[PDB]
RNA sequence: GGAGGGCGCGGCGGCCGAUGCAAAACCCGGGGCGCGAGCCCGGGCGGAGCGGCCGUCGGUGCAGAUCUUGGUGGUAGUAGCAAAUAUUCAAAUGAGAACUUUGAAGGCCGAAGAGGAGAAAGGUUCCAUGUGAACGGCACUUGCACAUGGGUAAGCCGAUCC
RNA sequence: UGAACAGCCUCUGGCCAAUGGAACAAUGUAGGCAAGGGAAGUCGGCAAAACGGAUCCGUAACUUCGGGAAAAGGAUUGGCU
RNA sequence: CACCAAGUGUUGGAUUGUUCACCCACCAAUAGGGAACGUGAGCUGGGUUUAGACCGUCGUGAGACAGGUUAGUUUUACCCU
RNA sequence: GCCGAAGUGCCGCGGUCGGCCGCCUCGAAGCUCCCUUCCCAACGGGCGGUGGGCUGAAUCCUUUGCAGACGACUUAAAUACGCGACGGGGCAUUGUAAGUGGCAGAGUGGCCUUGCUGCCACGAUCCACUGAGAUCCAGUCCCCGCGUCGCACGGAUUCGU
């Protein structure tokens, strides 16, 4: 999660009084680099739930696992160590992969992929550490999908190849850590009201006399934030990348070209100068935390958006007296020059 | 005081001096007004400790005057400090500099010549 | 609740035994006896008097008593040691210095003072010198502590006199 | 400064000894501020908060005619020349 | 009017210490009950219910009052779950 | 080769080799000496003999802020696409400094050479130079500017199926 920006989009509906015309919207910008799929893993369904039989690792790992390794393993690249298995005997390892194909294709395995996030393609985010993760592979018949999956670890997968635009995508992350917080901001209870009072931000009574035991349902303090949460049904307005995916904008009325980072960069993140993904509204997490996007389980859509809704303004705000890249920045710099 | 090198990086020397601008403006804002000035001086000791890699720093009374003149609760944003690293005893010595207002630059090269003068 | 038959302790008249070549006492996941009360014996510790048996007699047997008196836990290395605007740097000394002492610096009381003195009160606490066993709920070489010395001189000030 | 022996700052005199360091979490305790609303809160405006000094103007039904009265309510207030 | 159903809602104020009560007003609805008459080392302390005190009644009196009225100290968690 | 599971075991081949009263003998059925199960399977471990092979990890101090009551989380640094304070530039904030000049300036003094530019001061304040100065990563961004740390860590420590 890179931060948040804003986009203005020109609606269209008819039910309430006002409809159509421009509307402000919050949008989360996420840097979503292309991700290096390492392996095709065979999970067979069992009556105890899925069980991996073996995990396949790519033929050429030597930087991928070596950036990964300050969790995943440990030690911050010191003396040339932290060890992962080195690639097999030439025809022994290939035979092992094809032995898995037989097992998969007899019980009809639910095909899954281990991949890792190459954060080393990003620079502004100070972490250099790849996160190994499991992403399920969906598709057709078992024989075809597994065969493709072997070839698919020998190459990146981009943003455009996993999500279609307009799609309702459930976004799942872990919330920002707040620390330890009161009852009032953890359960949303009232302050106790008086002129003065020996407890303010408190609940009064946590049970009743006869059940000699405090319920799980009564509200008292504890950790808040750093919680897994799912926030559903987010419209994926735009997918793109700096220079060589997207253009930028189409000039004049559409909008003038504006890089999607705000000038001066995102506070406490870094500066976006790579992949970007516009996902609807708020998104869980702080900034510089892993957020995962996973396709909506309720494939129904129905009518929320449905129709696309052409990008007018980005609000990638450089303002408070100036701004909108290049020319307006030059105007301010004109009132500088020899000490700015 | 041993800025020693052997097999690893630039600078095969011991004692020299360098003028660096010391950041008081961090951490200090988090600290109380009441303890602001005694916390501020402690920051200076910490930076020297890391840079040299040596525990023992004595800090001059002239430096103490600079921080504390503004008061306990008011501390300056930054101060340019000279960090010298001399003695058989192995002490770090810090003192004040002067500048009206201007810039931080390449003082270090001229200071190598200054450190030679202390010797001979 | 009564009666019955016993056991243990202290001392006394009787009687017999035991001892510095190791008494009594005390210790003992050591043995054995008696239904028990208790007893017996060994080993270790110890160093001067003691026990059994027959009579006699009690300030005679304990788990308590919101018990009495002494000791010692868990609590607990836990609550805490948070008011009084505030310390810091270098040097001296010393085994050892955030706190002593000196300088430098920052401050504070803000003259109805955190001031210079007298009353009352305490009684040597004042000061030197020695100095860290206890004590200054931190520390400490410092102390209003401990030790060792000295010090209060009036015809005119007070008491006195009234 | 100002009516000030008020407060605040400082002189002179006196301390620097209020165990010290670090993080400075929730929760407390103590101190502030909050858009819009304005006591609906609550047994109750409890205290926070506001008013406040003064000069000028203005000043009530009532009253033992002495008062209420600084009623209320307004305006004004600097630097400097 | 009756059924399955506590899944999910079931209100704000005025007054009274009163929950209850009784209004105003909203509303899909403003159901009813329990949990040491849920709920004081969570609070408040207004009622009840001390010591001060006033009034009325009763009492020769002291005092009493299911009569009114006012002002009246809310301690301790760091142990175990 | 199969059974994917919880396959970790099953089944097939071929010699080799043990056992086979399967069949036939020898002294022999006596070696736990005339009731005292008298241990006899093998899932596992211990312990030697000898034929190979594996050539390290983790943890501390330090650091980041992604994170935190403290552990922890999450980054970084031991010789490198390595790393660090400033500065410069971007980004911010506030609002135009010091110094200098001025029939700018309410005005007022004081010396005359008595001023159609009189001069010297004083003077709140205003303006020019000046959208200036000051601050700006700490939880902003960047650099190939500048110098070092960067001890090719040895300082501190632990672990065996």
């Amino acid at each position: 999660k890179a931060g948040m920006t804003h986009i203005v989009r020109e609606v269209e509906k008819p039910g309430s009084k006002l409809h159509k015309k421009e509307t402000c919207e919050a949008v989360t910008i996420i840097e979503t680099p292309p991700l290096v799929i390492v392996g095709l893993v065979a999970y067979v369904k069992t009556p105890r739930g899925l069980r991996t039989l073996n995990s396949v690792w790519a033929q050429h790992l030597s930087e991928d696992v070596r950036r990964r390794f300050y969790k995943n393993w440990c030690k911050s690249k010191k003396k040339a160590f932290t060890k992962y298995a080195l690639k097999y005997d030439s025809d022994a390892g290939k035979k092992e992969i094809q032995l898995q194909l037989e097992k998969m294709k007899k019980y009809a395995t639910i095909v899954r992929v281990i991949a890792h996030t190459q954060i080393r393609k990003m620079k502004g985010l100070k972490q250099k550490k790849a996160h190994l993760m499991e992403i399920q592979v969906n598709g057709g018949t078992i024989a075809d999908k597994v065969d493709y999956g072997y070839k698919f670890f020998e190459k990146e997968v981009p943003v455009e190849a996993v999500f279609q635009k307009d799609e309702m995508v459930d976004i799942i992350g872990v919330t920002k850590g707040k620390g330890y917080e009161g009852v009032v901001t953890r359960w949303g209870v009232t302050r106790l009201p008086r002129k003065t009072h020996r407890g303010l931000r408190k609940v009064a009574c946590i049970g009743a006399w006869h059940p000699a035991r405090v319920s799980y349902t009564v509200a008292r303090a504890g950790q808040n934030g750093y919680h897994h949460r799912t926030e559903m049904n987010k419209k994926i307005y735009k997918m793109g990348k700096s220079g060589q995916e997207s253009h930028e904008a189409c000039t004049e009325f559409d909008r003038t070209e504006k890089d999607i980072t705000p000038m001066g960069g995102f506070p406490h993140y870094g500066v976006v100068k790579g992949d970007y993904l516009m996902i609807k509204g708020c998104c869980v997490g702080p900034k510089k935390r892993v957020v995962t996007l996973r396709q909506s389980l309720l494939k129904q859509t129905s009518r929320l958006a449905l129709e696309e809704i052409k990008l007018k303004f980005i609000d990638t705000s450089s303002k408070f007296g100036h701004g909108r890249f290049q020319t307006t920045d030059e105007k301010q710099k004109f009132y500088g020059r020899l000490k700015a | 005081m041993s800025e020693k090198k052997r097999g690893a990086g630039t600078r095969k020397d011991e004692v020299v001096t360098r003028e660096y601008t010391i950041n008081l403006h961090k951490r200090l804002h988090g600290c109380t007004f009441k303890k602001k000035a005694p916390n501020a001086i402690k920051e200076i000791r910490k930076f020297a400790q890391k840079a040299m890699g040596t525990t023992d720093i004595r800090i001059d009374v002239k430096l103490n005057k600079a921080i504390w003149t503004n008061g306990i609760r008011s501390v300056p944003r930054r101060v340019r400090v000279r960090i010298s690293r001399k003695r058989n005893d192995e002490e770090d010595a810090k003192e004040e500099l002067y500048s009206l207002v201007t810039v931080a630059e390449i003082p270090a090269e001229g200071l190598k010549g200054l450190g030679t003068k202390v010797v001979e």
